[PDB]
């Protein structure tokens, strides 16, 4: 049975991980200490790799991660889960001043870029699924992220699902991954970093949460249509984010660990994911479980209304996601 | 899966126009992009234009050498694509081949990425001068040579067979000579045995197109 | 004329030769699209390299494409005797410009033997005789190197006047050939006991001779 109300003494949860996840967390918090004050809740954009590891150390009580643990983790740290809060998306970003359309990208070609093969924007290969729009000689310069990062996961499993002979073998996917060295290419530190960075010299393409696609439109931004594995290329919003979430609706399993990457609908946009709280079994002491456990009850309850994942452009948990997410959550003991 | 024929070469004034035509014979045509590549005598490839497929738009490029004066279409229906030659110079004199690629990066109808499949070309003269055909002479011979003289002709090309064709072992057909007069010679002779000489027929079929000449010459001892 | 090639380039046989291409980061060191044709005499072109380093089926494995920088390069191994070919190199050259090629190599083989002309003369026909003109057709073939000087005689003494010589052209075996011819008016050729066309090749002189 999953506590709904927090402990009424002081209690503090401290989160820090992925910076996609961090504005919506940044809502949340306020949101729950508004209505239980005596809950401390603070927050923090570092990347889902820090996430994962200070849950893991015990040095935070939430850990945001858009990347399941891995089986190499859950035999490293036990007591630790991955519970789904929410469903995010990822868009690749590029500057093209002069390009007004969304083009379209897929693995194959993204995977060439990024290893170097494909490296001016005129390339045939990009060229020849934007019939009609005009590209122009402009050098790719690849933007990857510096710290460990549930984008970078979510990216290069995108790229490895997609190009399985090529990325799938080297590379592959991960955290952190060893980008290929092409020449201009640059690291960036958290979502922030490569909004800035890819908005600073034309021709960076780059992976970016969608939270960050206001910020990144702004600064004037194109986002990209990505190929599915149906054939279709789609920008990330509501509808297709729930197209692709919906099939992988019924095979979450109870860890709720699992790569929502490049699904099988038509209408599915191909690069979606669980925003995951990294916790432990353990806390330190009963009001903080219970405190602990209430939190992350509301988050996937009032934190997924629309009115809190709208602002993020995420989608909310499935009914039976929910299920099994407050399973998890419901164990959380001292 | 592709066998390219280029037609329609031959003798213009410069200032004028003319149409060239490729012709796929295999079943392939609409599904890559063509293109158009030049060689005056004795110099280097280049590249004209091509035609994307229908796929992509069925949309043109062209080199800046041509653009404005040249215009490639293409007609699926009849696996046939033309390359429109408009004002037209002496230094647009070459022999003009159609390619085509394979499939590659699945998108060989939005860039010809390389050229796998050529025609044999076809020869377009720019020139003020006019044309001629040739006069035909027979050349009268262990071994035996014969052979056809084919005389004063303006401009290349000429065809020479022997026996429509039956006849190829043997065959030596020289470069043409271009004489001070601006009009072409050439010969062809054929090596046969002399047991031949008495007992089989020795014709040689000679084609100018450009001045709808065709002649046949027969060569007795 | 847009990449850069050696005009020339020669090796012996079983050795080995490389065909340099420079191009710059907007062709050969912008995209990965670097190909290679080889061109005999007469025939068309044929795919021998294409994105940068693969073969086309068919095509040996002592053809090599590499690049370093801007610069693309055909090695061939174990050159043999149909090696000699013009080579060119192409490349996409951005949404622009598309195809460029290189302005083409000639490739020599060295080590290949000297062969004498065979020659071959006939004298006017009845029928251009009856036409009221005279040509005299000297054919000259099967010679290596491809470099012969043709001097026509009329009885005992030098013409040169009504002679037009082709250049030398490179047939399918390797060697050479060339061809002369001897304009007259029918009056020219029977006035002389004889003509003859004497094909000087290294300096070793082999003559043939008609009479009216």
């Amino acid at each position: 049975t999953v506590a709904t109300t927090p402990a009424s003494s002081p209690v503090t949860l401290a989160e820090t991980g992925s910076t996609l996840l961090y504005p919506l967390f940044n809502l949340w918090g306020p949101a729950f200490h508004e209505r239980y004050p005596n809950v401390t809740i603070t927050a923090q954009g570092t990347g889902s790799g820090a996430g994962i590891a200070q849950a893991a150390a015990g040095t935070v009580n939430i850990g945001a991660s858009d990347a399941y643990l891995s089986e190499g983790d859950m035999a490293a740290h036990k007591g630790l889960m991955n519970i789904a809060l929410a469903i995010s998306a990822q868009q690749v970003n590029y500057n093209l001043p002069g390009v007004s359309e969304h083009l379209k990208l897929n693995g194959k070609v993204l995977a060439a870029m990024y290893q170097g093969t494909i490296k001016t924007w005129d390339d045939p290969q990009i060229a020849a699924l934007n019939p009609g729009v005009n590209l122009p000689g402009t050098a790719v310069v690849p933007l990857h992220r510096s710290d460990g990062s549930g984008d970078t996961f979510l990216f290069t499993q995108y790229l490895s699902k997609q190009d399985p002979e090529g990325w799938g073998k080297s590379p592959g996917f991960g955290t952190t991954v060893d980008f290929p060295a092409v020449p201009g290419a640059l690291g960036e530190n958290g979502n922030g970093g490569m909004v800035t960075g890819c908005a600073e010299t034309p021709g960076c393409v780059a992976y970016i949460g969608i939270s960050f696609l206001d910020q990144a439109s702004q600064r004037g931004l194109g986002e990209a249509q990505l190929g599915n594995s149906s054939g279709n290329f789609l920008l990330p919003d509501a509808q297709s984010i729930q197209a692709a979430a919906a099939g992988f609706a019924s095979k979450t399993p109870a860890n709720q660990a699992i790569s929502m990457i490049d699904g099988p609908a038509p209408d599915g946009y191909p690069i979606i994911n669980y925003e995951y709280a990294i916790v432990n079994n353990r806390q330190k002491d009963a009001a903080t479980a219970q405190t602990l456990q209430a939190f992350l009850h509301w988050a996937i309850t009032d934190g997924n209304k629309a009115s809190f994942l709208d602002q993020v452009h995420f989608q909310p948990l499935p009914p039976a996601v929910v299920k099994l997410s407050d399973a998890l959550i419901a164990t959380i003991s001292s | 899966e592709v066998q390219l024929v280029e037609s329609g070469g031959g003798l213009v004034q410069p200032g004028r126009s003319l149409r060239l035509s490729c012709t796929d014979s295999g079943f392939t045509f609409s599904e890559y992009a063509l293109s158009w590549v030049r060689q005056a005598p004795g110099k280097g490839l280049e590249w004209v234009g091509f035609i994307r497929s229908k796929a992509y738009g069925g949309t043109t490029e062209y080199a800046a050498s041509v653009k404005g004066r040249f215009t490639i279409s293409r007609d699926d229906s009849k696996s046939v694509a033309y390359l429109q030659m408009n004002s037209l110079k002496t230094e647009d004199t070459a022999v003009y081949f159609c390619t085509g690629p394979r499939p590659y990066y699945d998108s060989s109808g939005y860039y010809p990425y390389y050229f796998d499949y050529w025609g044999q070309g076809t020869l377009v003269t720019v020139s003020s001068a006019s044309t001629k055909g040739p006069s035909v002479f027979p050349l009268a011979p262990g071994t035996a040579a014969l052979g056809c003289l084919v005389k004063d002709y303006f401009p290349e090309p000429v065809t020479v067979s022997w026996n429509s064709g039956a006849l190829t072992s043997g065959v030596h057909t020289f470069p043409a000579v271009l004489q001070s007069s601006g009009l072409y010679s050439l010969s062809s002779v054929v090596t046969v045995p002399s047991s031949s000489l008495g007992t089989q027929t020795y014709i040689c079929n000679v084609n100018h197109k450009p001045s709808n000449t065709k002649v046949d010459k027969r060569v007795e001892p | 004329s847009a990449l850069t090639q050696p005009r020339s380039v020669s090796g012996s046989p079983g050795q080995s030769v490389t065909i340099s291409c420079t191009g710059s980061r907007s062709d050969v060191g912008g995209y990965d699209y670097v190909s290679w044709y080889q061109q005999h005499p007469g025939r068309v072109p044929k795919l021998m390299i294409y994105d940068v380093t693969k073969r086309p089926s068919g095509v040996p494995d002592r053809f090599s494409g590499s690049r370093s920088g801007n610069t693309a390069s055909l090695t061939i191994s174990g050159l043999q005797a149909d090696d000699e070919a013009d080579y060119y190199c192409s490349s996409f050259a951005g949404s622009s410009t598309y195809v460029v090629f290189g302005g083409g190599t000639t490739l020599t083989v060295l080590g290949q033997p000297k062969a004498a002309p065979s020659v071959t003369l006939f004298p006017p026909s009845s029928e251009e005789l009856q036409a009221n003109k005279a040509t005299l057709v000297c054919l000259i073939s099967d010679f290596y190197p491809g470099a012969v000087t043709v001097a026509w005689k009329a009885d005992s003494s030098p013409v040169k006047a009504g002679v037009e010589t082709t250049t030398p052209s490179k047939q399918s075996n390797n060697k050479y050939a060339a061809s002369s011819y001897l304009s007259l008016t029918p009056e020219q050729w029977k006035s002389h006991r004889s003509y003859s066309c004497q094909v000087t090749h290294e300096g070793s002189t082999v003559e043939k001779t008609v009479a009216p």
